[PDB]
């Protein structure tokens, strides 16, 4: 059982996007599929739903999303879709697919981010935050990666291809005065490991197809 | 539409102690079968919402005994009999009586823990960023509690006002701490014109403010 969400991304104001919610391990025609959105640092807002086959594939939509939504199902793809037209900046949010049925009951997908902006995509610059005496307090060292000047969100940062998780802090991105986001991802590690243990940060900005494996070295 | 009113909007509970969240419905959520069309979700930092309680009082699969849903018709309570570090997140009540499905504002649960002074680390601009034409100075404040912290930037004793941005991580699900990153932005020309970059940190856990600094070109 898995829910695969896609179709989100950057779109200009007045444009269109079609979100996909692909089900694995269970049949969608037997479930009710809901869409819920969340703007960054906000609450939850139901967008609409499509009922199961036994419930006449009946669709309902949020008043705020008036005549701009089309929820459907491709029972051959085992996929639900949310077509959104004439988008505005107020539609910028993470869109979740929620299952109401026997399997994955009241459970949510990982979501897909929709950004309604006039700004263009920009891949980030990845700079190392090198460990040194100024980043070593006691028997602990800190190091990181500065993921700078990108648009839109999101960026994913892992350390040593997921093998380094303990002590990791990937900071929420800040929008700079330039209209470009910037984040830091840091790790505190033992200072005794600095010369022998390798620390690579794995940055991926899917909107711009930028994937960088950056080695952070001391000194 | 059915208005959902959550109370309180935030609360701070020390692990092992109980937590209670009220939900008020603008319409009757009571069903013929004696249950209520009322659910509770929790959104942990960086995750999608997850089901806790459905039908007013039924625990979702995998949800332990310590969580209970109660109340009837219009007035509902989510109880956490003994709070754990992992419970840090935002709790939401939702009605599923009719469409639109509506949610409460969200209740932010903070895990109260012992005051922890931050570990402070400073990162000069990387040679590679300087090569690209820009300069970012990074101040890391690691694993502190409570979240209230002040970072003061000085460049050769000149207080910087308006040229830094901070980013705070959500409460850690394990050790209940926060981490902060302050970034000082300067042009390469200004960076090369000064020697001393100082980050001054104020926090409850520090008896006096802590300064972490570096001199450009070493000293």
């Amino acid at each position: 059982v898995q829910l695969v969400e896609s179709g989100g991304g950057l779109v200009q104001p007045g444009g269109s996007l079609k979100l996909s919610c692909a089900a694995s391990g269970f049949t969608l025609s037997g479930s009710n599929v809901h869409w819920v959105r969340q703007a960054s640092g906000k609450g939850l807002e139901w967008v609409g739903r499509i009922k199961r086959n036994a419930e006449s594939d009946a669709t309902a939509y949020a008043a705020s999303m008036r005549g701009r939504l089309t929820i459907s199902r491709d029972d051959s793809k085992n996929t639900a879709f949310l077509q959104m037209n004439s988008l505005k900046s107020d539609d910028t949010a993470m869109y979740y697919c929620v299952i109401r049925g026997d399997v994955y009951n009241r459970q949510w997908g990982q979501g897909t981010l929709v950004t309604v902006s006039s700004a263009s995509t920009k891949g980030p610059s990845v700079f190392p935050l090198a460990p040194s005496s100024k980043s070593t307090s006691g028997g602990t060292a800190a190091l990181g990666c500065l993921v700078k000047d990108y648009f839109p969100e999101p960026v994913t940062v892992s350390w040593n291809s997921g093998a380094l998780t303990s002590g990791v802090h990937t900071f929420p991105a800040v929008l700079q005065s330039s209209g470009l986001y910037s984040l830091s991802s840091v790790v505190t590690v033992p200072s005794s490991s600095l010369g022998t243990q390798t620390y690579i940060c794995n940055v991926n900005h899917k909107p711009s197809n930028t994937k960088v494996d950056k080695r952070v070295e001391p000194k | 539409d059915i208005v959902m009113t959550q109370s309180p909007l935030s609360l701070s509970v020390t692990p092992g102690e109980p937590a209670s969240i009220s939900c008020r419905s603008s319409q009757s959520l009571l069903r013929r079968d004696g249950h209520n069309d009322l659910e509770w979700y929790l959104q942990k930092p960086g995750q999608s919402p997850q089901p806790l309680i459905y039908l007013g009082s039924t625990r979702a699969s995998g949800v332990p005994d310590r969580f209970s849903g109660s109340g009837s018709g219009t007035d509902f309570t989510l109880k956490i009999i003994r709070v754990e570090a992992e419970d840090a997140g935002t709790y939401y009540c939702m009605q599923n009586k009719q469409t639109p499905l509506t949610f409460g504002q969200g209740t932010r649960l903070e895990i109260k823990r012992t005051v922890a002074a931050p570990s402070v680390f400073i990162f000069p601009p990387s040679d590679e960023q300087l090569k690209s034409g820009t300069a970012s100075v990074v101040c890391l404040l690691n694993n502190f509690y409570p979240r209230e912290a002040k970072v003061q930037w000085k460049v050769d004793n000149a207080l910087q006002s308006g040229n830094s941005q901070e980013s705070v991580t959500e409460q850690d699900s394990k050790d209940s701490t926060y981490s902060l990153s302050s970034t000082l932005t300067l042009s390469k020309a200004d960076y090369e014109k000064h020697k001393v970059y100082a980050c001054e940190v104020t926090h409850q856990g520090l008896s006096s403010p802590v300064t972490k600094s570096f001199n450009r070109g070493e000293c």
